[PDB]
């Protein structure tokens, strides 16, 4: 019922500032909770970063304290993270989470509600948006979209603007020797409904501002 | 900073009991919380305040902090329980939350499942741009390893191939993909191309050919 | 005329509150003391001095459970009241002779528990008042922001109220606990009333001064 959603750039150059916001819905921050951040580099463990109370009191990880700021905006029901002077060591999926006070006497907090997370890559490499090609069908037929040659991760795919979810399988990306990624998303549909219906693959790659929607029909 | 130590791995047969320990100096003096993370998802709180369960969490999950390693205990393990499990405390002397390094739970005994293979030829749009990619999608297989071989007609091509490692699909099976980059002339000059996926000694093959 | 009471590495406060580090007799002529393991949870011991003089020489001394832990507190959590400030063998603990009451579920209903002196001698009763660091701590522990505590007898009467503030960290604690004590006459009733912040007596001591 309480939901949290992270946003901000997915690509940051070294020495710049990583900025994120968490929008909370369904619950007012101005309430008896702390609100904070935990990150996870790809394939590694969770690392707690810091937290804030609506009054402004903060807790920061000691090793990061010199580079960290956290703020809260109760009027928009959100809070934000700023991590300064970043390097590749700061590449991670960043989660925001509600911090619950332990019922025990001594100060202790645990994290009961979490956002889905957002990836931030810290790199000197330029962004590249993907080229998107349809993967034509042919009872039933599997059809899809090829999302080719982008950087960095991630790319989201939806079908028919989210009207179509069942049977959708968006595959983990391949990282090519070029340093670029590619992925594919496939869905299986009644063959009979290509004459009368419409399947579109929506691809968004935020670091390059790449909104692309592609109709998958069958070749002539 | 305070250090929490977990074993990297625990394996268990279905229906048996898994125990995951979390060591720290005088850990009995701190309260412990535990998180579950399934491939592809945010962590989920399974135990807080050493031994309490959030609403909705199966009674199979319990925690302890007696003796001097704390423990997450999972009774009657189900395949759906495969995940990374993290312990966490709050260090009052330095005002920060600390996580352990995580433990991967594997459930043994799972039956072999052959891969489903879908192979797509290059799109017209891509051919129009003087490029060509064959796309081999491999899903729903267990255990998590395959090898992929490609053929041009009946000959073996190795140049231009990129294949992912397999990763867990949250239904606990695995997925992988393989891409073959060709010139449009190579695509058109052969009768067919095939993607052959070998899994546990068995090969699943799909073939595509230029349309005209 | 009696051997002294040796408190080893403890002082009187830690011994009598039951600091877990502090582990007997029914009589002694004086107390030998050292001043480190006293009140493991930081705060003030009210009229500590009179308690020392009062305990210096005694002829009868029995510890008894004035309020049984498993029977006295149906509407409250009598299990969570432990801390790292008061450790007992690598685990978080608390004074053996007190119970730190804490809300059950998400409500702290009014507490009203009484005891009548049916010992044939003066009974020494101790207790504490907990003072949380933030108003957020006050709610997580006690639910009620207008928490009050009353303790009464024929000779003792006092209402307590929590003072919420950030103290400097002592044994990693920003909150404080104050300790009180009174003597209950042989025919006397002592009543406790609380909407939070009350550290409850568990053991008390039947005695005779010399």
């Amino acid at each position: 019922e309480v939901q949290l959603v992270e946003s901000g750039p997915g690509l940051v150059k070294p020495s710049d500032i990583l900025s994120l916001t968490c929008a909370v819905s369904g619950y007012s921050i101005s309430s008896n909770y702390y609100w904070g951040w935990i990150r996870q580099p790809p394939g590694k463990g969770l690392e707690w970063i810091g937290s804030i109370y609506h009054s402004g009191s903060t807790y920061y990880k000691p090793s990061l304290e010199s580079r960290l700021g956290i703020s809260v905006d109760t009027s928009k029901n959100q809070f934000s993270l700023k991590l300064s002077f970043v390097s590749a060591a700061d590449t991670a999926v960043y989660y925001c989470a509600r911090h619950v006070r332990s019922g025990y006497p001594d100060t202790a907090y645990y994290f009961d509600k979490w956002g889905q997370g957002t990836l931030v890559t810290v790199s000197s490499a330029s962004t590249k948006g993907p080229s998107v090609f349809p993967l034509a069908p042919s009872g039933t037929a599997a059809l899809g979209c090829l999302v080719k040659d982008y950087f960095p991760e991630p790319v989201t795919v939806s079908w028919n603007s989210g009207a179509l979810t069942s049977g959708v399988h968006t595959f983990p990306a391949v990282l090519q020797s070029s340093g670029l990624y590619s992925l594919s998303s496939v869905v299986t549909v009644p063959s009979s409904s290509l004459g009368t219906q419409t399947y579109i693959c929506n691809v968004n790659h935020k670091p390059s501002n790449t909104k692309v929607d592609k109709r998958v029909e069958p070749k002539s | 900073s305070y250090v929490l130590t977990q074993p990297p791995s625990v394996s268990v047969a279905p229906g048996e009991t898994a125990r995951i320990s979390c060591g720290g100096n005088n850990i009995g003096t701190k309260v412990l919380h535990w998180y579950q993370q399934t491939p592809g998802q945010a962590p989920v709180l399974v135990v807080y305040d050493d031994s309490d369960r959030p609403s909705g969490i199966p009674e199979r999950f319990s925690g302890s902090n007696s003796g001097n390693t704390a423990t997450l205990t999972i009774s009657r393990v189900e395949v759906g329980d495969e995940a990374d499990y993290y312990c966490q405390v709050w260090d009052i002397s330095t005002d920060q939350a600390v996580f352990g390094g995580g433990t991967k739970l594997t459930v043994l005994g799972q039956p072999k499942a052959a891969p489903s293979v879908t192979l797509f030829p290059p799109s017209s749009e891509e051919l129009q741009a003087n490029k060509a990619t064959l796309v081999c999608l491999i899903s729903d297989f267990y255990p998590g390893a395959v090898t992929v071989a490609w053929k041009a007609d009946s000959s073996p091509v190795k140049a231009g191939v990129e294949t992912t490692t397999p990763s867990k699909q949250s239904n606990n099976k695995y997925a992988a993909s393989s891409y073959l980059s060709l010139t449009p002339e190579q695509w058109k000059s052969h009768r067919s191309y095939s993607c052959q996926v070998t899994h546990e000694g068995s090969t699943v093959e799909k073939t595509v050919a230029p349309t005209e | 005329g009696v051997a002294p009471l040796h408190l080893g590495k403890c002082n009187i406060a830690g011994w009598i509150l039951g600091n877990p580090e502090c582990e007997t007799a029914s009589s002694w002529s004086y107390i030998v003391e050292t001043s480190d393991n006293g009140t493991c949870y930081p705060g003030d011991f009210i009229d500590y001095e009179e308690l020392r003089e009062q305990l210096s020489s005694v002829s009868s001394f029995e510890r008894f459970e004035i309020f049984p832990k498993t029977s006295s507190w149906p509407n409250h959590d009598s299990n969570k009241g432990v801390t790292a400030a008061c450790p007992h063998a690598g685990a978080k603990s608390f004074y053996k002779n007190l119970i730190w009451l804490v809300k059950k579920g998400n409500s702290y209903p009014k507490l009203s528990k009484s005891y009548i002196n049916d010992k044939g001698k003066e009974v020494l009763v101790l207790w504490g008042i907990h003072h949380p660091s933030t108003s957020a701590d006050q709610q997580s522990l006690y639910q009620n922001a207008d928490a009050y505590v009353f303790v009464g007898s024929s000779r003792y009467s006092k209402k307590f109220k929590p003072e919420i503030a950030i103290r400097p960290k002592v044994r990693d604690q920003e909150g404080r606990m104050n300790y009180y004590w009174t003597l209950v006459e042989p025919g006397d009733k002592i009543t406790f009333e609380a909407t939070g912040n009350l550290v409850v007596p568990r053991y008390a001591f039947a005695m005779e001064r010399n």
